[PDB]
DNA sequence: AACCGCCAAAC
DNA sequence: GGTCACCAATCCTGTCCCTAGTGGCCCCACTGTGGCGGT
């Protein structure tokens, strides 16, 4: 349930691997209101190779990451490919296009994203696929999911300390704040239709309308997590 | 030449699939079914009783006298069954004039070249008589050839039938009486048109004979089971189904193929064996390859010096003395066994 | 000589399936078939009453008084027929002269000049005698061996027709009438003929004809089952299907070739015992093997000293008096027949 | 600058 | 000219074994099927 509860293991193999399954978006969402440090050091040494990192709490490469603003500078570009419907499933030659809207109308009958909180996926570029993994995963805070960037937006007080305990200065954490606050994902919708996206006919007041249907990152993640389970 | 990233040829030489059947007074197909019997086997190997140090290993005194349970096929013919058939069908095409697949034209109208030189040299003859001769003496029958009096009969789609009375009398390197060689003359003709006209559609079907001994061993193509369970055969035969529901006992395809194909004794001068067409002339008896990659006797060798052997070919028929380079006939046999020759985009 | 990783004999006696049957005034072949009976089985073991400490179990006193049901085959002669036919066909081919692999070309050249010095020695000869030996007093009848008067009858590929009157006169040390001697002479030399020349083709026709008594039981091979269900019968026979689907009560080929290959007494000195060609001398009677792997009796420590061996049969040719050692006669009875003779690279 | 390089791991 | 008679019955007593064992060697394919930012 919580972070910790895992680090127990003396193992760091087991550690790591349960870490990284704990973290990524097929399984459930752990608790760090009591581990905010630790938190940031393994969200922060997700975004290297897997290759790379022998060790996830190994401190001192997250400070070689977080002091080289050409690392952190990459995870905020990043942000702004933040969507709540994924455009490039399963063709991924839909080319450069982002839609981040929030769920539809909820319906009786039907199951959509209407019937969950509007949570975030990633998709632009592969080379940049671990440079996301810091502002794209999500946890439990208090008692509420949030994401890093949701969580620094407005609560900063509360991750000062945990980002200040490696030695980042309060000119660049409150400099980082604002532009991940400014930089947050908007209404994004796409001023074009992709040559690659799918089109039909619908019958709309006295004519047709062009509708491109869209997967939702939220109803897919369940269905993995519900696959994984074994639960159907 | 260079080799292209796609360089194919599908293979001339096309064998069905060898049936072993028998006959009745009521049907003229019954089909040799296979059953599983569990024997008792020893413990005769060297691992058994020695360490990879020659010194022996610490067993009890009765270790070595256990036995193993061995579950394997056997097929034997039905007692009072006089003769036993093994039949197959063959046909044959024109596919070695023409690459089906080059990337580079050049290479493509090269290769072309080669072939329409090699056919009005009547290297085709050669290759020919050698496929056919294997037919005759009965080389893929493999461990059931001259187990008894075995008579072959062959009946072609032009209307043609031969019929050889013993494959006991004749060999490889024998001397044939009048008749036979009339049969090797006339069949070879037959293979070399089909080898060498598109326009030519030509199949024959093949049927050994065999003079069975009384509840005879026969010995079909062994299926490749590199993991076996304790319940199931640890030795399994290839089997045909029949249209009825029965399980006529069978040689593969590819095992007729390697049989008719084992031509190749151009490898050295005073060369005894002949080896099935590889790439790499490789001796599976011995475990070396007769044409390694070190020498210049290998496929890919000859194959990048096509050029050369070109140049010998035009200045075949204005002299027709002088025999084929033995590189050029090695050659034709790859390219009639098919095969991708593709090195790749560097 | 070091044994490589690929080393391959062929084995060159070939056994059929031995087939039991009986002849009337109209059928030439009519088949010995077994039926299954269930009879009472009584509780006999050491197991069934004491405990490993030589202790009685506590059970009822009336429970060792019951009885298991037995689901057994058994197979009888009818009523009021005479005689009892079983015939298997024996082929022979000359597989111990090479090796059927061989990885290394020195130990492959070593033991072909090997086998041709044995041959010129005169070696053959020996063994051919005793596989002759155990076909004419009838070892491969195995139980059903001199319960009546047995004749054996063989018609060999060559022509030749030889009859043994009464196998029952006949043992392996006994002196035998010169008519019988006779037999044995022109049958060894036909098998010799056959284990050494690979251009001829023999075979043989060999049926024993015994007089049965009234409802005399037959014992054919049993089938190696351990996984046998409450319902089947614990007991069962090999049987051969007929071409109508009746199964003739038959011998394993290589519970014939057992019988055959049952020469080796050349383990001790005044050894009386013969027992079946093994790499270790496997004795399941006394549960010991008679060529350890701690002695160099064993096949693996002879066939590595081969070039020592061939030093003495060397000393054949000028001499000619002096016998052939026992552990080169051992030698060649496991080339005869035949199995994978190797080791892992190192 | 047109063309070699970066990037993933479930049961 | 057409159908295949009713009335009840399925036996109880005891048991399915012991011994030993399922092999070595070598191998499991080459071709193609990428979007995106940058030096």
């Amino acid at each position: 349930m919580h972070l910790k509860e895992l680090l127990e293991i003396t193992d760091t193999t087991e550690r790591d691997r349960s870490l990284r399954r704990a973290f990524s978006p097929y399984t459930a969402m752990i608790d760090i209101t009591g581990s905010e440090a630790v938190a940031l050091i393994i969200l922060l040494n997700l975004t290297y190779r897997k290759n790379q990192v022998d060790d996830l709490l190994d401190k001192k490469l997250a400070k070689q990451a977080l002091k080289s603003e050409d690392h952190i500078n990459k995870c905020i570009k990043e942000i702004a490919w933040f969507h709540t419907h994924n455009l490039k499933y399963p063709d991924i030659r839909v080319s450069k296009q982002n839609l981040a809207v929030e769920p539809p109308t909820l319906h009786s009958y039907v199951l959509s994203s209407a019937n969950y909180p509007k949570a975030y996926g990633w998709s632009h570029n592969s080379a940049k696929v671990n440079f996301a993994k810091l502002f794209v995963s999500y946890f439990k805070w208090q008692n509420q999911v949030s994401w890093l960037a949701q969580v620094l937006a407005t609560n900063s007080d509360n991750w000062k300390s945990a980002f200040t305990s490696l030695g980042l200065s309060v000119k660049a954490f409150k400099s980082l704040c604002v532009t991940v606050k400014n930089s947050l994902p908007e209404e994004a919708i796409p001023d074009s239709v992709d040559r690659y996206s799918r089109q039909i006919r619908m019958p709309y007041h006295d004519g047709y309308l062009a509708v491109t249907p869209v997967i939702s990152h939220v109803v897919q993640s369940k269905i993995q997590q519900a696959a994984i389970d074994k639960r159907a | 030449m260079e080799l292209c990233n796609i360089l194919k040829y599908d293979r001339s030489l096309y064998p069905g699939k060898a049936v072993f059947f028998y006959k009745t007074a009521d049907s003229d197909f019954v089909p040799l079914e296979a059953d599983i019997n569990k024997i008792r086997g020893p413990k005769s190997g060297f691992t058994e009783a020695f360490t990879p140090q020659f010194s022996p290993k610490n067993i009890s005194p009765q270790d070595l006298t256990h036995n193993n349970i061995l579950t394997l096929e056997e097929c034997y013919v039905p007692p009072n069954v006089e003769h036993i058939f093994c039949r197959f069908s063959l046909r044959v095409q024109a596919n070695s004039l023409v690459p089906s697949g080059c990337s580079d034209p050049e290479v493509f109208s090269l290769l072309k070249e080669l072939a329409e030189t090699f056919k009005e040299c009547g290297g085709y003859k050669e290759l020919a008589v050698r496929y056919c001769r294997n037919i005759l003496i009965g080389t893929w029958l493999w461990r059931n050839q001259n187990t008894g009096n075995t008579q072959i009969e062959i009946k072609t789609s032009k209307g043609s039938c031969y019929l050889i009375d013993n494959t006991r009398k004749l060999a490889w390197e024998s001397k044939w009486a009048s008749d036979d060689l009339k049969v090797l003359e006339e069949l070879s003709n037959e293979i070399e048109s089909a080898l060498t006209d598109p326009n030519v559609f030509w199949s024959a079907d093949i049927t050994a004979k065999i003079e069975a001994s009384f509840c005879q061993e026969i010995y079909p193509s062994q299926i490749l089971n590199d993991k076996v369970k304790q319940g199931e055969a640890s030795k399994q035969f290839v089997k045909a189904k029949c249209a009825d529901g029965r399980y006529a006992v069978s040689f593969n395809s590819v095992k007729i193929g390697a049989a008719l194909q084992s031509i190749d004794d151009w490898w050295d001068e005073d060369a005894s064996k002949r080896l099935r067409v590889h790439e790499f002339g490789a001796d599976k008896e011995i475990g070396v390859a007769r044409r390694p990659p070190d020498s210049e006797q290998n496929f890919y060798s000859i194959f990048k010096n096509t050029e050369w052997y070109l140049s010998a070919l035009k200045n075949c028929i204005t002299n027709k003395n002088e025999k084929i380079d033995p590189a050029i006939y090695y050659l034709f046999s790859v390219l009639i066994k098919g095969g991708m020759f593709q090195k790749k985009a560097e």
